[PDB]
RNA sequence: UAAGUCAGACGCAAAGCUACAAGGUUUCGCGUCAAAAGGAAAAAAGUCCGCCAGCGAGGCUAAGGUACAUAAA
RNA sequence: AAUAAAUAAGUUUAAUACCUUUUGCAGCAUGGACCAGCGAUUAAAUGCCGGUAAUUAGCAAAGUUAAACUAACGAAAAAUA
């Protein structure tokens, strides 16, 4: 379960909500 | 045990096995738990990822003389040095000392938590992304004495250690993010005249 | 601030700074401090004249 | 905690020890309740230990 | 004292011959010193040979 | 799903705890409230550990991890929002602060907020009054100069003339 | 070190002249008890280590 | 003058040879500030009155025996090894080819300053003779040196 | 025992026999009855001001009799450390050792 | 011990003897600074304080309370400090009921960078 | 600087051509004096040789503050660090201590200042 | 008196971190470093607490840790590591010396990686930056790993190289002779630097000192000497073949084919010389790599040497050209171990080299 | 350190002496004071929480609190 | 204990001197009305233990004083001849 949960974070690119070419998908980091 | 001299036992012991040790040698010659010892690893767990912030503050280019600034009718909540700050152009705040910057230069201030007008207010959670305030680097300068003294009564104890603060001061030059309300637009020149350095 | 010297004048070079001891030598490293009110050593006791 | 009611040293007010008020007895339960639920975490460790046991690097250990 | 006080020392040609002397007498046993040179010299001879 | 590791959190401090407890947690390399250790899920741990479960808090590896990933991604960034709150009639004056009058809130405008004092050191230049305890400290040099001029010079000298037109102009001046 | 002649003295609460008598009664008085007029607290008395 | 030349005014000593004195009774925050690091009362703070060997009373040293025997009369004598006589003797600094008396050994250095006379001791390989005189011997010399021809003689 | 406090051996009466004498020599006995090579190095770090080359040439011929103890095994590091230290004593006085303390060194 | 100028420095605006009379002053002296030590502690609990109080009765006027609204700013993200929110409440009343009635009731328009995507 | 406009207006350097408490003096000028000059056009530097104990240096500002700092027996590096100071301050006295809310506004209130929702009396 | 009952246990076992007290002792903990695990774990700790003094010395690490693995591919833990390295120095790329960055370069090159055309860009700038201020306090070993883990790199800007070599140019007199024969490796490698007055300054420094020269530079200056200059006007080429033919005993295996192949291309080639080659060649046939192996066959077929009954040279390089191809020693080891379940690793030749050896 | 100390006090828990008294006295286990500022109980040496290198109008908690005094339902 | 930290200048909050002596002192325990000047581990010889150097020391001037050193078990065999 530790492996199918850090494999689900590592697969989110926070630093990419400072980039203006975001939309309503860029912030649903939850549930893809 | 009376006496109160510290006991050798553990000496007239170790002596008495490292003797045996010397001279017979030992029977068994594995262990099976030095046999499988692992590899050392830093942890049990997967690490726990950090999050993003915005850039503190960055410098942008230097001023050229004299200028003049007037009122406007917006105001902002910025995070600097460790503190908030509510400003609106034309103010000046006093914050700690910050390294890499000079007298007479422009930043711009990137983490903003709250944007409002006459008309309409946006709220960061924690932060808005596209916002941005501008200030100008006015003085580096060591702050009043401050004296320190410590006593104890009756116990020949005394200590006197006075300092000086570092700290920096900056004016507010402009806020972006957010419209003025109708009719509160200022439509005259505002700022100074500032020599764009600092191209990505 | 690691130098003042890099801050007040921003377009020139500045040597390195030199190495501070308890003992005090003023040539370690080869190199002699001009401030210093004593004649050059070797940086090492005793203390010896270095040309 | 001072149960004596005697002598001219005013541990207690006049009348000894008081009783202890509502939100006393909720913190006293709090922190039984603490403790009863760190025996019953080891409780699940030794039930759950594996036959290897793990090795954690120590910088001091390495050096030595 | 005197040399560190004065910047220029000026001396004559029997005054340096003098103080040389001076500076290198032996300090004891004159005898005795002479004979360790000698043993030196001898050894330094034989290492060339070598 | 085996526990391989244990996390140990201290919660109460060393003062007024018997020494031969203090040594458990030093073994266990804890200091500070709020410290954290990793440990290895060995019998000989969880013996110490049963010895002293009113002064730290614990966890197993998974639970660690869980408890903290949940806080990850709340504290992620989320989307701003806006209020609107519509005001039809707004005047167009600017008002001034309800404090203005105070001579206390002027001072602090004049030192830091104004365009002021930037017309020279010439213009601007004043002589601070030295409090009436520190004169025999400011003026010290002065009356050493005096003496020693008059001990050693005398008084038919020049400098003593030169002192004794400055006394002059020091007196003309009190009459204001 | 050498050159130093070192021809200096100073005299102790011995060698001061008088002082052999008790100046005021033990007690009674209301003033500090004292022994001799020529001890080192006392103005014209002896030096303590004299030279 | 150049920064490299030497005058009265710019020596100092070897870094660690001098150390300041402690000055007691100078400040609250200098050492032994007040009470001059001697404790608060009692005997040994009010100057010269107690010696440092006293134990209380008890007296614990003179309670053992006394002795009374004389040691010999030749611990007055200059001891000489014959091991150091030989390597003398190998350098040069002695003529094993005559006999040799006290007055070679004092000028050769073996012995440095004599009143009563010399002890001849110890054991030593020989493989050529010498013909000593000295004031004492013990057995173990005189074996070694007869061993290889040579003859020890007390004057 | 009676003699030493806790835990110090006794006396050896041949050791004892040795030291106790009325003739000079202290020093070279010392090194000489030395059992390993710690002790040795003790004895000339305390004893540097009055060593000459009869103690140094002693000293490394002692190297041969504790490594003849230490059989089974390649050259320690104590010895090895201790002979390197022996090499410098045997530079400043290369030009006063005999021909016999040579032999030995 | 401080010297004749440092204690006349420090004392120039005390009563009476304790200005220019070196043993009153000196004892005058030290106890000030060791008040000052204290004082600058308390300085820091008591504007906290002050905040409290303001931001309290900024949300009573609303029908709501300090413990509630510090609590729903946790679960919204949001990060704002006592004393930012002490001063919306004085100075800004709008934007300080507009953080109130998305705390309480979330009817906030989101923002995108792409508002047609 | 104060909108744009530097507030240190001169500064004077004194010291002695033979004195040892002037040594470090002397090296920063042969040195570092002339780069200072050209990263400063609008500052008036003035150098004075006498014959005083120690030397000195005076900051003078165009609001009128006056900073006499004694640099005796100083290196370089430690005279830079009083000139950084001095130069990016404006002078105010060593006993000045800024406003404890760390902010100068003249226009605090955009939307208005809070009122009681009521007639007032 | 007695509060607990037997003997202690062990200690419990904590994971720990390095703590500022012990930020001196990181540059040793590198050293101490017998893999790359370790190293990983090493930098790990202290993370807190790196410098670009220690960024640098770890990417050296990795050629040391790589000899061991000699033979084989470029371990999957040392790639792993080298790609975390990377990202170390790209945050620090700015703040990095002249000597650290040559350690770097080296490091890297060493493993047989290409770092990224931009930071090479960066880490240029840093060298040649302030009219090359700093070239003039790099010592000699930072010259040589500058020179060669540039080249290595395939780094291709000429303006780069044409203020680095006018920064060296004066400082060639008093290099080491092992220091010039490198520089000479580059030069001969970069076209645009055939014939400049920095590549004849090369050549007349190295000439007055030849005795100094190691076999392995010897051979390098050699082969560079006579690509670059044909003829010999400098007497350079004359004094390298004198060399050669005076201690050409004494000089290893690889070294002499080599030397030898060089010669053949000059011209000077004997039968004398390839007589006196043979011997020396098959006895050591097997302590040849597969490319100096190819130096070999084309040196004496060009020599016209003839295969003779008592030394039969070209049997034996056919063999063991053989066994290098298939790798069958490590077979042959397990075959006496008893174990033929062994791991082998292998570096297969490329498909170009073995068009070349069956050619000749 | 060939230094200082050899006048100790109280809380919880046991035993002897006293009267299963004393802020009594004699031993013993732990803690605190002595040599310890800060927070809670009214003032508060010894009880509860907790150990002060310095500055700041940032944040989270312990013991204890959450209609007024007096911060928080 | 006459101050401190702040302030919209109206005020609000914090806050029982110092020394000496004590288990414990705001102490109803001791000393000082205030200012200037004076006022207390110093010198010699000897011994012990660290640090820094000289590389024996002092006289005399090819010869003398002082100190220091001076036998413990002659134990290794590393030759791909
Ligand atoms: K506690
Ligand atoms: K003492
Ligand atoms: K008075
Ligand atoms: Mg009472
Ligand atoms: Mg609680
Ligand atoms: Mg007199
Ligand atoms: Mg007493
Ligand atoms: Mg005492
Ligand atoms: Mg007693
Ligand atoms: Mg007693
Ligand atoms: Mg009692
Ligand atoms: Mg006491
Ligand atoms: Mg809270
Ligand atoms: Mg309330
Ligand atoms: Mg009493
Ligand atoms: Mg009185």
């Amino acid at each position: 379960x530790x492996x199918x949960x850090x494999x689900x974070x590592x697969x989110x690119x926070x630093x990419x909500x400072r980039x203006x070419x975001x939309x309503x998908x860029x912030x649903x980091x939850x549930x893809x | 045990v009376r006496t109160k001299l510290p006991s050798k036992r553990p000496f007239l012991q170790t002596a008495s096995h490292l003797a045996v040790n010397s001279l017979v040698p030992s029977v068994r010659t594995n262990r099976w738990a030095d046999l499988i010892k692992g590899p050392a690893v830093r942890s049990c767990i997967p690490e726990i990822p950090e999050v993003p912030k915005p850039s503190e503050y960055t410098t942008i280019g230097t001023i050229e003389g004299p200028y003049t600034l007037n009122l406007e009718r917006v105001f902002g909540v910025v995070e600097l040095a460790g503190s908030q700050y509510k400003v609106t152009p034309d103010d000046v705040i006093f914050t700690n000392l910050l390294h890499g910057i000079e007298v007479n230069e422009v930043v711009m201030l990137e983490r903003v938590m709250l944007l409002g007008s006459r008309s309409n207010t946006i709220i960061g959670r924690p932060y808005i992304p596209g916002a941005c305030v501008l200030a100008a680097v006015e003085e580096h300068f060591l702050d009043g004495t401050v004296h320190v003294f410590k006593r104890k009564k009756r116990k020949r104890y005394r200590r006197y250690k006075p300092t000086r603060p570092m700290m920096t001061t900056l004016r507010i030059l402009k806020v972006l993010g957010i419209d003025p309300a109708p009719g509160d637009e200022l439509g005259i020149p505002s700022g100074p005249v500032i020599k764009i350095t600092n191209t990505e | 601030v690691a130098s003042y010297l890099a801050r007040i004048c921003p377009n020139t070079y500045v040597p390195p700074p030199f190495v501070a001891t308890k003992k005090g030598f003023n040539g370690i490293g080869g190199r002699y401090d001009p401030s210093s009110p004593f004649p050059p050593d070797t940086g090492s006791s005793p203390l010896t004249l270095q040309y | 905690v001072v149960f004596k009611t005697t002598g001219g040293k005013a541990w207690n007010p006049p009348g000894g020890l008081k009783p202890l008020t509502n939100t006393q007895k909720r913190s006293r339960k709090e922190n039984l309740q603490i403790l009863l639920r760190n025996l019953s975490v080891l409780k699940l460790a030794a039930e759950n230990q594996p036959e290897v046991t793990v090795n954690l690097f120590s910088p001091l250990k390495f050096m030595h | 004292y005197h040399m560190l006080k004065y910047h220029k020392l000026v001396v004559s040609e029997p005054a340096v011959r003098l103080i040389e002397q001076e500076l290198t007498r032996p300090l004891r046993n004159p005898a005795r010193a002479a004979f360790w040179q000698e043993r030196e010299a001898r050894i330094g001879a034989a290492v060339e040979d070598l | 799903e085996p526990v391989r590791s244990l996390f140990v959190t201290l919660r109460r401090s060393y003062i007024g705890k018997a020494w031969f407890h203090r040594e458990i947690l030093q073994n266990f390399r804890l200091k500070k409230i709020r410290q954290t250790v990793e440990v290895a899920n060995t019998p000989s741990a969880r013996n110490s550990l049963a010895k002293i479960p009113h002064l730290v808090t614990i966890e197993t590896d998974k639970m660690y991890y869980l408890r903290n990933m949940k806080k990850f991604y709340e504290q992620l960034l989320r989307p701003p929002v806006q209020v609107s709150h519509e005001h039809a009639a707004l005047s167009s004056e600017i008002k001034p602060v309800h404090n203005l009058h105070s001579k206390h809130v002027q001072e602090r405008l004049q030192e830091h907020a104004y365009p002021s004092k930037m017309e020279g050191y010439v213009l601007h230049e004043k002589k601070p009054v030295v409090p009436r305890a520190l004169r025999s400290f400011a003026f010290k040099s002065q009356d050493e100069h005096k003496s020693f001029v008059l001990a050693r010079l005398g008084i038919f000298s020049e400098e003593a003339k030169k002192i004794h037109l400055n006394e002059l102009r020091t007196f003309a001046k009190r009459d204001r | 070190a050498k050159w130093q002649q070192g021809t200096h003295k100073t005299k102790d609460r011995s060698e001061v002249s008088g002082g052999g008598r008790k100046p005021r009664p033990q007690k009674g008085s209301g003033r500090s008890r004292q022994g001799s007029i020529r001890s080192p607290i006392w103005r014209g008395g002896g030096c303590t280590f004299p030279k | 003058n150049p920064n490299y030349f030497v005058h009265l005014g710019n020596l100092r000593p070897n870094p660690g040879a001098t150390q300041q004195r402690i000055r007691e009774g100078r400040g609250l925050s200098s050492r032994r500030g007040v009470s001059c690091g001697m404790g608060f009362k009692g005997q040994k703070a009010r100057g010269r009155s107690l010696h440092m060997l006293y134990d209380g009373g008890q007296l614990g040293l003179v309670k053992f025996p006394v002795t009374r025997q004389i040691p010999s009369y030749e611990v007055l004598y200059n001891q000489l090894g014959v091991s150091k006589l030989v390597e003398f003797i190998q350098l040069g600094l002695l003529d094993h080819t005559k006999t040799i008396t006290m007055k070679e050994l004092l000028n050769a250095g073996c012995v440095s300053s004599l009143k009563y006379g010399v002890l001849l001791y110890g054991n030593v390989s020989l493989s050529f003779p010498i013909n000593i005189e000295v004031t004492a011997c013990d057995d173990r010399a005189r074996r070694s040196i007869e061993a290889a021809g040579g003859k020890v003689t007390r004057v | 025992g009676t003699i030493f406090n806790t835990g110090v051996p006794g006396p050896r009466p041949e050791v004892a026999q040795k030291l106790s004498t009325e003739y000079q020599g202290h020093i070279l006995r010392m090194i000489s009855l030395a059992e390993s090579a710690s002790e040795l190095d003790e004895v000339l770090w305390s004893s540097k001001k009055h060593l000459r080359p009869v103690h140094i040439a002693r000293s490394c011929l002692k190297l041969e009799y504790l490594r003849t103890k230490e059989k089974g095994r390649e050259v320690s590091e104590p010895i090895k450390n201790l002979a390197s230290e022996l090499e410098n004593y045997v530079e400043l006085y290369s030009t006063k050792f005999t021909i016999g303390q040579v032999s030995q060194l | 011990t401080f010297s004749r100028e440092q204690v006349f420095t420090f004392a120039k605006n005390f009563t009476g003897r304790a200005r220019n009379v070196y043993k009153v002053a000196l004892r005058r002296v030290e106890r000030g600074l060791q008040h000052s030590y204290v004082g600058r502690k308390e300085k820091k609990r008591t504007i906290r304080s002050l905040w409290i109080q303001r931001i309290n009765a900024g949300c009573r006027e609303h029908g709501f309370a300090y413990s509630a609204l510090i609590n729903g700013l946790n679960q919204e993200n949001i990060q704002l400090n006592r004393k930012v929110l002490s001063e919306l409440a004085m100075h800004e009343p709008d934007s300080f009921k507009a953080v109130l009635d998305q705390v309480r009731f979330m009817k906030g328009q989101e923002i995108y960078a792409n508002v047609e995507p | 600087a104060k909108y744009g406009t530097h507030m240190l207006e001169s500064l004077v350097f004194k010291y002695c051509d033979i004195g040892g408490s002037s040594r470090g003096m002397r090296l920063f000028l042969k040195d570092y004096m002339d780069p200072f000059k050209q990263t400063n056009p609008q500052l008036r530097i003035e150098e004075v040789q006498n014959r005083r104990r120690h030397p000195m240096l005076v900051a003078l500002y165009r609001n009128g503050q006056c900073k006499p700092v004694c640099v005796r027996n100083l290196s370089p590096e430690e005279i830079a660090k009083h000139i950084f100071w001095l130069r990016n301050s404006h002078g105010r006295d060593d006993d000045y201590k800024v406003p404890r809310s760390h902010k100068v506004v003249r226009n605090e209130s955009i939307q208005g200042t809070w009122a009681p929702q009521g007639p007032t009396l | 008196t007695i509060f607990n009952t037997g003997v202690p246990g062990p200690r419990p076992e904590v994971a720990q971190k390095l703590s500022t007290e012990y930020q001196g002792h990181i540059l040793r903990m590198i050293s101490l470093a017998e893999s790359a695990s370790e190293l990983d774990e090493v930098l790990w700790s202290s993370k807190k607490h790196l410098r670009p003094v220690h960024i640098a010395r770890s990417c050296l690490k990795l050629e040391y840790l790589r000899t061991k693995e000699k033979g084989r591919e470029v371990s999957e833990p040392i790639k792993n590591l080298a790609s975390e390295l990377e990202n170390y120095v790209e945050l620090y790329s700015t703040k990095f010396t002249i000597g650290q960055v040559s350690q770097l370069v080296r490091g890297l090159s060493s493993i047989r990686r290409n770092i990224q055309p931009d930071l090479l860009l960066k880490l240029a700038a840093v060298v040649v930056a302030d009219d090359g201020r700093q070239v003039q306090l790099a010592n000699e070993m930072d010259c040589r790993d500058l020179f060669f883990g540039f080249f290595s790199q395939g780094f291709d800007n000429e303006l780069f190289w044409k203020r680095l070599s006018e920064s060296v140019l004066p400082r060639l007199p008093y290099f080491n002779a092992d220091v010039v024969s490198t520089v000479l490796r580059v030069v001969s490698g970069l076209r645009f630097l055939h014939n400049t007055e920095f590549a004849h300054a090369t050549m007349t420094a190295l000439v007055p000192k030849v005795g100094d020269l190691s076999p392995a530079r010897l051979a390098d200056a050699f082969f560079s000497a006579s690509l670059l200059d044909p003829t010999d006007v400098s007497g350079l080429n004359a004094k390298l073949e004198e060399r050669f033919l005076r201690e050409f005993t004494s000089f290893p295996i690889k070294d002499t084919v080599t030397m030898f192949q060089t010669v053949t291309v000059r011209r000077h080639s004997t039968p004398e010389l390839a007589a006196q080659v043979a011997p020396l060649v098959a006895a050591q046939a097997h302590q040849l790599p597969v490319r100096h192996l190819r130096r070999a066959l084309e040196g004496m077929v060009t020599a016209g040497w003839k295969d003779t009954a008592e030394i039969p040279l070209y049997a034996i390089l056919a063999k063991q050209a053989a066994r290098l191809v298939l790798g069958k020693q490590s077979a042959a080891t397990s075959a006496i171990l008893g174990k033929h379940v062994d791991n082998q690793g292998y570096q297969r030749t490329p498909v170009q080299l073995l068009r070349q050896l069956a050619r000749i």
